[PDB]
């Protein structure tokens, strides 16, 4: 969980290799969804980051 | 007589009135509108749509 | 708890320069941001590896497994 009310679990796992990558080579420790920004309006999470 | 003529009338709920919504019955787009947090705060809020010119209601969430 | 070995993003290795940035800290009085540049800490992982460490291994060192009261 994070500290705005948005928690989950861990659906699959994937190794560095299939993470999409910037043109600098850093890979995203995890990746969330979308579709969780827009009914729960929770800007301080866009803005914490 | 004139102020208790006027004074024997009901609360005339006038409702706020728009023109986005479409109306599924008659089509006409003066269509007021309520909205309000009273779903679960797990989900955005919740509006009613009424058509001033049929009668139609309905929900968006 | 002791650095970490490895950046957990990486796979770079970071477990070794902690003593020497300690260092830059308080002898030569140089700030965050120039300290972890100074020891090729480029990308923003490793900065947040180094940045962020609470050294939690000074405060079990003065104590025993025995007797912790309540």
């Amino acid at each position: 969980a994070s500290r705005h009310g948005q928690k989950g679990t861990i659906g699959i796992t994937y190794r560095r290799e299939d993470m999409p990558f910037t043109a600098e080579g850093i890979v995203p420790d995890l990746i969330i969804n979308p579709h969780a920004i827009p009914s729960r309006m929770t800007v301080a999470h866009l803005i914490e980051c | 007589a004139k102020q208790n003529l006027y004074n024997a009338q009901g609360a005339t709920i006038e409702r706020s009135v728009t023109d986005r919504f479409t109306c599924g019955k008659c089509k006409e787009k003066k269509v007021s509108y309520y909205q309000l947090q009273t779903r679960s705060a797990d989900e955005p809020l919740t509006t009613f749509c009424t058509c001033e010119a049929c009668g139609n209601r309905w929900k968006f969430s | 708890m002791i650095v970490p070995v490895r950046c957990f993003s990486c796979g770079k290795v970071v477990g070794d320069k902690w003593e020497s940035y300690l260092n830059l800290l308080q002898e030569d009085e140089l700030d965050e941001g120039t300290a972890l540049s100074r020891l090729g800490l480029k990308r923003y992982c490793c900065r947040r590896m180094i940045l962020t460490h609470v050294d939690l291994i000074e405060k079990f060192l003065r104590y025993n497994p025995l007797e912790k009261r309540d």
